[PDB]
């Protein structure tokens, strides 16, 4: 499996910005919590390959719909709340380890489509102001989000 | 170590904190500690910049006093806030949309690094001041002690009574101020402005604030004086206002339009403190 020896699943997260410097904010399927797209790196893929695959699977965007503006250097880790760990599932996953990508959406909003897959992870999306996710993300991801959005800020605060 | 800045706006010393990229919770105890000039940082007020609550706003910010309580006074800290978020690279926008304890605002940072605030449209209706008078007048007569005074009256959301003087340094702000501030014709009291008109585009001002006496930089008083002066045909559409605390610039196209107030914010220092 992909779970590392500390119990962290390798994962890639996606911050998609438009030309107004808003970021894409997506509603978890059948729930009322919102987040950025993210997903597991599969065996044999690089972080960037997993990113493009999850990107199309979750948001319906192709390579040519986006441009990579930045990515974080090293792994950023968050721990699952103890209550959500499945201790019976071997090897035990206690959290995820993430590389984050900043993408500019270069196509029109209509190219976004959340139902390319059999099992969609989102059922809605909207543009939100850049720092809004730092407040609204679920608590156990907030420290990762704060660091990600801080690192990406200079790049986004440059598209005017 | 928590990063912070010191800034000066409207004659007040702000400690200003980026709580967007820093993870900090401001308990009343932490705030009172930080207010201590020897144990902490020392400040008139603490301005804390946070992520927005609304996806269509850019930021939220709070202001705390040295006692550790959140203060909710309209437009307070707005100029330092707007310059801080640009100076720290939290935004590159010139029109910044922000929520506060009093509602929401659109702040505009000008090319001279001044901050312009939409203060709304002045209301001269006596009933909205509130002011005791039958109908609105550009000038009113009021007896104050055994002296009679001419004045304009307006509400910027709060009540104002504006009196023309020939020199603000030689004004009886300390005797006439109290008498008019709680004058019986102001059932909710009023702020008493003493306006020396230098030019159609330039006034000096002292303000005896409702309940608070003379302060250094009453922003709503600057607005009220310039609104009265314009309503009276004495002032241009854009007026420099010199106050004890510094300079503001007011702009108003008269009834039908909002009035705008533009002011500086000085970035005094950066610092850090371990919490
Ligand atoms: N309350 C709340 N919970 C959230 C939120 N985001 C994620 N979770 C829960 O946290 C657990 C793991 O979520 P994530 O770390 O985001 O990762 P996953 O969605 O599992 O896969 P991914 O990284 O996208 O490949 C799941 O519980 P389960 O493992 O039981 O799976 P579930 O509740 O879905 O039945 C999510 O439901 C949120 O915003 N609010
Ligand atoms: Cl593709
Ligand atoms: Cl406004
Ligand atoms: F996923
Ligand atoms: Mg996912
Ligand atoms: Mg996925
Ligand atoms: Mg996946
Ligand atoms: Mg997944």
């Amino acid at each position: 499996s992909m779970i590392d020896d500390d119990g962290y699943r390798p994962n890639v997260g996606i911050v998609i910005c438009n030309r107004q410097g808003q970021v894409m904010w997506a509603r978890r399927f059948g729930q009322h919590s919102w987040q950025f797209p993210q997903g597991g790196i599969n065996p044999g893929e690089s972080a960037e390959q997993a990113m493009y695959r999850e990107l199309f699977e979750e948001v319906g965007l192709s390579r040519k719909d986006v441009r990579i503006l930045a990515s974080t250097r090293n792994w950023l880790r968050y721990k699952l709340p103890k209550r959500l760990v499945r201790w019976d599932t071997k090897p035990v996953c206690i959290g995820q380890k993430q590389k984050w990508f900043l993408l500019q959406l270069v196509s029109g909003d209509a190219e976004i489509n959340m139902q390319t897959s059999s099992t969609p992870e989102f059922d809605g999306w909207r543009w939100v102001s850049y720092w809004y996710p730092v407040r609204q993300v679920v608590s156990f991801k907030r420290d990762v989000y704060r660091r990600v959005m801080k690192e990406f800020a200079s790049v986004v605060m440059s598209l005017a | 170590s928590m990063q912070f800045s010191k800034m000066h706006g409207l004659g007040n010393d702000f400690m200003v904190v980026d709580a967007v990229t820093q993870n900090v919770f401001f308990s009343p105890e932490l705030i009172r500690r930080l207010a201590d000039a020897h144990l902490g940082v020392g400040f008139d007020q603490l301005l804390v910049v946070e992520p927005p609550y609304d996806p269509e706003l850019d930021f939220h910010y709070r202001i705390f006093n040295a006692d550790g309580s959140e203060v909710a006074q309209c437009g307070n800290g707005a100029r330092c806030f707007a310059r801080f978020v640009r100076l720290k690279g939290l935004t590159n926008k010139r029109d910044i949309r922000v929520s506060t304890a009093n509602g929401r605002m659109v702040l505009t940072v000008t090319d001279d690094d001044l901050v312009r605030v939409n203060m709304g449209e002045p209301n001269f209706e006596p009933s909205a001041v509130p002011f005791r008078a039958n109908k609105a007048e550009k000038t009113y007569i009021m007896r104050a002690a055994e002296q009679t005074i001419l004045c304009g009256v307006v509400s910027m959301g709060n009540p104002h009574c504006v009196i023309q003087v020939d020199d603000v340094d030689t004004a009886a702000v300390e005797t006439l101020g109290p008498v008019l501030e709680s004058h019986e014709r102001f059932p909710e009291r009023a702020n008493i402005g003493f306006m020396q008109v230098v030019k159609r585009e330039h006034i000096r001002l002292r303000v005896y604030e409702r309940g608070a006496g003379e302060t250094q930089a009453c922003g709503s008083g600057a607005c009220a004086a310039v609104a009265v002066g314009i309503q009276q045909g004495l002032l241009a559409e854009e007026v420099r206002v010199e106050l004890p605390g510094g300079r503001l610039d007011i702009a108003w196209k008269g009834p039908g339009h909002p009035l705008y107030m533009t002011g500086p914010a000085v970035h005094v220092a950066d610092g850090f403190i371990h919490l």
